[PDB]
RNA sequence: UAGCUAGUAGGUGGGGUAACGGCUCACCUAGGCGACGAUCCCUAGCUGGUCUGAGAGGAUGACCAGCCACACUGGAACUGAGACACGGUCCAGACUCCUACGGGAGGCAGCAGUGGGGAAUAUUGCACAAUGGGCGCAAGCCUGAUGCAGCCAUGCCGCGUGUAUGAAGAAGGCCUUCGGGUUGUAAAGUACUUUCAGCGGGGAGGAAGGGAGUAAAGUUAAUACCUUUGCUCAUUGACGUUACCCGCAGAAGAAGCACCGGCUAACUCCGUGCCAGCAGCCGCGGUAAUACGGAGGGUGCAAGCGUUAAUCGGAAUUACUGGG
């Protein structure tokens, strides 16, 4: 299910920083970004329409860590909702539990947040959840149980939370590690760069 | 004097072991008469409709290439019936069977 | 087939004479009245109808006749014996 | 006719038999009927393969629930055949000191012990090491499945242990004796129709069965991947073509929780 | 047009026949597989294509193409037959399954080993 | 003979009974006249545990429906003064 | 497949069915069906529904459910409210088995399971704990329906197979213009954590009922018997070594499959040389192959991945929507 491989090769493959190597350290420049995705990365591709659709889809997926059948299930869930499909799809991607744990700063990278959810540490509404694909309902409270609280791995990785944008739609206590979930995020608030329209194009055909 | 042990005493075991071409089949077929009930490739068990007790039988193929049945089913049977012909006499089959039966 | 509930077989054998024999004698009385229809004697027809009426009502009572067959017999046979008379 | 009086007068009560703890007498409970042979059965429409037992201790029950000790499972067995005058008679219980016949489907091997909770073993299985005769090469090659099933049915027995190499042909019939005409005659049954006439093919010495402990036999599988062979009962011996290869196998040091299966 | 003729005679959909006459839509078949020989192909190929005339077990006489490099077939060795045309031989519309019955897999293959029946290299 | 009885719907190890009026010769999940209410035996204390419309049940009592033991226990669960 | 029908079409009367009824017999007439497909042949259980399709449509109807038909084949009757009858009867036929050969026994298109077929499909398992059915006032009995257990990645869904840091940008492989690049934060090292497996302990819920005793109200002459409701006690689990929770240890046991000319996502080197071979279509290989095989690298999917077989869409290439 999980990739568990070259998480920094994917950032060179898409060109943009996928935040898979976020970490305690800052922007690395240790892998020759944008100029070497692989062995023949010096070639300039033709880069057609289906090409940019597939690159955008795999970019959003390797940001969010979602497999293809699972993301197709998210698209099928977002297609039957109201409003528009493009905002609803990114809202369902943000509604994952490991993404909420990542936005709280409880862990440096996304796989660390997925491991923190999976190892019976992340607890929402008094009920411990192991599945990282937990659809977070509005008006919930997420925290860490006392037997797994602050064994330093949440601690220094919380300092990275002092360097992030710290978005509006969720609030962290940062004294007892008790987060608080709020209303659904607007499209003009989440990362301002990814394109949902190419994903709609690829899953519409 | 419970009848359970009194008919435990009425259950006995004789299999049969012998030389090749000795007559296992004929004597078992004729003990079938006595209770109103290549060569040698099977094993047969006869319980019995016998009058006094109910003594079981257990046949075995008698050869050297055969009879690896009887190395583990002479352990099953308490007693032992030997059948020896006079033209054959005491041969290596009988010596192997006595090497089996002296261990128990 | 070997079954503990084979008793309903031979007991139905115990049925298939006796009740049917009653049905037998029932219809012979009915046929007797038809003999009167072939005789032309209205008094003998009335006597045969009075002879067959309580036994066919008793056979309608005992579950053999479903009280509409025997009603049909009484109806059309009464129609015949008062058309003849 | 004079033998019967001697059979009555001379033979004693059935003796106790040795376990790992002590001898179990013929007055106790916890039925000690382990399986002796899995005999080469005559097949009317089914196999059941056989179960001869040692029920000397304990009087039978019709709805008794046996316990497989080597797999440690509570197995409910209500069907038990009595051998009245050779014919496999009806479902009957008896008095202890008799030998049954049960209905097994690839579950119980030779010597699998039975109690009602005494989880111990006997001192049996005097079975030997085979002498590898030739092959199976599938004359009239239609419908392989009668030998891929029905000889595996014979592979659990003490006489026959079928060896499957990786190359999916040339399957070795195990014999401990010399006369393999038994299986050749047994190939003419209701579920046996392939002939497989014999010739001379040299495979030398018995395939010493060995299944080592974890984390260590994986590289032993990997380094000689063309030199493995599946066995009757999903085993891998080594492969036996010569004594020198067995000396190299002993030089390779396969530390093992050893069980002979023979 | 002329809808009254469509009232008289209903509009009939064309029933296209299957490319493989496989006796009521089965994936694979098993046959006797005789007559192993090489065949010169149709026009733009010029090869020596190993083929086999497979007497199937339902009575049909199909001819399947033998893929791979090397085989052990001689008038015998019952195998499995799968569908799919070859576009190489006029009359051959089937393939042989390797990793199936008596024909073993292709020796020393590494890539594309789901096809041609080759197992994973264990060493 | 009509009767009011449970139907045993749901998933594996997840029972969900359907109290329903049906003939005795029909199957458990078979043909029924009409459904009235439901029962969930694994329903812990939450927003809804058991719905049961007593009007149609009284109408079928007025027709001659035989009430089983579980349905009579649910009638004694839905009490008139409690 | 253009004529079909002689109990055929209608009527009167008798009989018969729980009941109208040529359902069945006696008499009279020549009608009756049919080009808006009668009679004949092939195929097919029907439907709610399933898949696909914007819709109209197309195939299917396997699992859930309703009806019909069948119980080795055919025919026939009795019981009853209901059968012209799966585990009821008889006869006729075929195939097995026993016989003391005079005569009998059998019908898994039940649950299991076997032979044969085929590419292809399971265990001769536990229990009435719960529901339902049958009988009994009730307690209790049966239930291969059912509630489950075992196998199969057959389909869907979820989790894991580590995470953070880590340049000498190490070793090995591949390419090269032999400068160097790629594999590659990948691996080694350090610091944490343990989902799921292994082991050791607690532990719900599916459980309502039923039995004994007591009290009250009805009933009755009756504080006796019986019905009903509180209330006291002993309790009823195959699943089950249950779901779930806690503790021990150690990254420790857990990643493969297809493709890389275009369609359609991704590049080189070596080996042959219209040969070996690939291919869903156009298509390549004739000694410089981005197509064959091998290596490296990448791409895609993930406990699944490719191929084959079938349906729909694209196919407005069956056009009623929507063609000439």
């Amino acid at each position: 299910a999980r990739y568990l491989g070259p998480k920094l090769k994917l950032s060179r493959r898409e060109g943009t920083d996928l935040f898979l190597k976020s970490g305690v350290r800052a922007i690395d420049t240790k892998c020759k970004i944008e100029q070497a995705p692989g062995q023949h990365g010096a070639r300039k591709p033709r880069l057609s329409d289906y090409g940019v659709q597939l690159r955008e889809k795999q970019k959003v997926r390797r940001i969010y860590g979602v497999l293809e059948r699972q993301f197709r299930n998210y698209y099928k869930e977002a297609a039957r909702l109201k409003g528009n499909t493009g905002e609803n799809l990114l809202a369902l991607l943000e509604g994952r539990l490991d993404n909420v744990v990542y936005r709280m700063g409880f862990g440096a990278t996304r796989a660390e947040a997925r491991q923190l959810v999976s190892h019976k540490a992340i607890m929402v509404n008094g009920r411990v959840v192991n599945i990282a694909s937990y659809q977070v309902s509005p008006n919930d409270v997420v925290s860490i149980r006392e037997k797994a609280k602050k064994q330093s791995r949440v601690k220094a990785a919380l300092e990275l939370a002092e360097q992030r944008e710290k978005p509006t739609w969720l609030e962290v206590d940062a004294g007892k590690m008790e987060g608080t979930f709020k209303r659904k995020p607007e499209r003009s608030d989440l990362s301002a760069d990814i394109n949902e329209h190419l994903i709609v194009e690829l899953y519409s055909k | 004097l419970s009848p359970y042990l009194q008919e435990v005493a009425k259950r006995r075991t004789f299999a049969i072991i012998s030389h090749p071409d000795a007559g296992k089949t004929t004597i078992t077929e004729k003990v079938l008469l006595f209770g109103q009930a290549g060569i040698s490739i099977t094993t047969s068990v006869m319980q019995f409709p016998y009058h006094d007790c109910l003594v079981n039988l257990l046949d075995t193929p008698g050869h050297e290439d055969f009879s690896e049945d009887t190395y583990r089913t002479l352990t099953a049977v308490d007693c032992c019936l030997m059948v020896i012909d006079a033209a054959k006499g005491v041969e290596d089959r009988t010596r192997k069977l006595m090497e089996v039966t002296r261990l128990r | 087939n070997i079954k503990s509930a084979k008793k309903r077989a031979i007991q139905s054998e115990k049925a298939r004479k006796h009740n049917a024999s009653r049905r037998s004698m029932m219809r012979t009385f009915i046929k007797k009245v038809y003999a009167a229809i072939e005789a032309g004697d209205k008094a003998a027809a009335q006597k045969a109808f009075n002879e067959m009426q309580p036994i066919v009502d008793r056979q309608a009572a005992k579950g053999l006749i479903h009280k509409n067959k025997a009603a049909r017999h009484k109806a059309n046979l009464t129609a015949q014996i008062n058309k003849l008379a | 006719d004079h033998m019967l009086d001697g059979l009555v007068e001379w033979a004693p009560a059935p003796m106790p038999r040795q376990t790992d703890t002590r001898t179990v007498e013929a007055s106790e409970d916890k039925f000690t009927g382990f399986v002796f042979k899995i005999q080469a059965n005559m097949d009317p429409k089914h196999r059941d393969r056989v179960a001869f037992m040692r029920v000397v201790s304990g009087k039978y029950e019709k709805g008794m629930k046996l316990r497989q000790v080597r797999t440690a499972k509570d197995v409910v067995i209500s069907d038990a055949l009595t051998f009245m005058a050779g014919d496999r008679s009806h479902v009957e219980e008896a008095y202890p000191g008799d030998i049954l016949g049960l209905h097994n489907h690839g579950t119980i091997q030779i010597g699998d012990t039975f109690t009602q909770g005494e989880m111990m073993k006997f001192t049996g299985i005097p079975n030997f090491a085979p002498e590898l005769f030739r092959r199976i090469r599938l004359k009239d090659p239609l419908k392989q499945k009668q030998l891929l099933k029905g000889l595996v049915q014979l592979s659990e027995e003490g006489a026959v242990q079928v060896f499957r190499p990786i190359s999916n042909n040339d399957l070795i019939v195990g014999a401990v004796g010399v006369l393999q005409f038994d299986v050749v005659v047994a190939r003419l049954k209701s579920e046996y129709n392939v002939e497989a006439v014999y010739e001379s093919v040299n495979v030398a010495t018995a395939r010493w069965v060995e299944c080592a402990d974890a984390k260590k036999f994986e590289e032993f599988k990997r380094k000689n991947e063309s030199q493995l062979a599946l066995d009757g009962g999903d085993n891998l011996a080594y492969i036996a073509t010569s004594m020198v290869n067995l000396r190299l196998a002993q030089e390779r040091y396969p530390d093992v929780q050893f069980h002979q299966t023979r | 047009a002329t809808v009254n003729q469509l009232v008289r005679k209903p509009r009939a959909r064309k029933v296209a026949k299957s490319n493989v006459p496989a006796l009521e839509a089965c994936p694979q078949k098993r046959g006797v597989c005789t007559r192993v020989y090489t065949t010169t192909p149709k026009k733009p190929n010029s090869a020596l294509r190993k083929v086999c005339r497979v007497r199937l077990t339902n009575g049909f006489e199909v001819t399947s193409y033998i893929g791979g490099e090397g085989h052990n077939l001689q008038e015998h060795s019952v195998i499995l037959i799968r569908g799919g045309r070859v576009k190489d031989l006029p009359g051959v519309r089937y393939h042989t399954v390797r990793g199936a019955l008596d024909c073993s897999g292709v020796k020393d293959r590494k890539q594309a080993r789901s096809k041609y029946g080759v197992k994973r290299p264990k060493a | 003979m009509v009767t009011i009885r449970l139907a045993r719907h749901g998933a594996k190890k997840r029972p969900f009974y359907q109290v329903v009026v049906a003939d005795s010769r029909n199957a458990r999940n078979g043909r029924f006249i009409e459904r009235v209410g439901f029962f969930n035996p694994i329903a812990s204390e939450k927003e809804e545990g058991t719905r049961l419309d007593l009007d149609r049940i009284a109408h079928w009592v007025g027709q001659g429906a035989t009430i089983s033991d579980r349905v009579a226990a649910l009638i004694k669960e839905v009490n008139k003064a409690a």
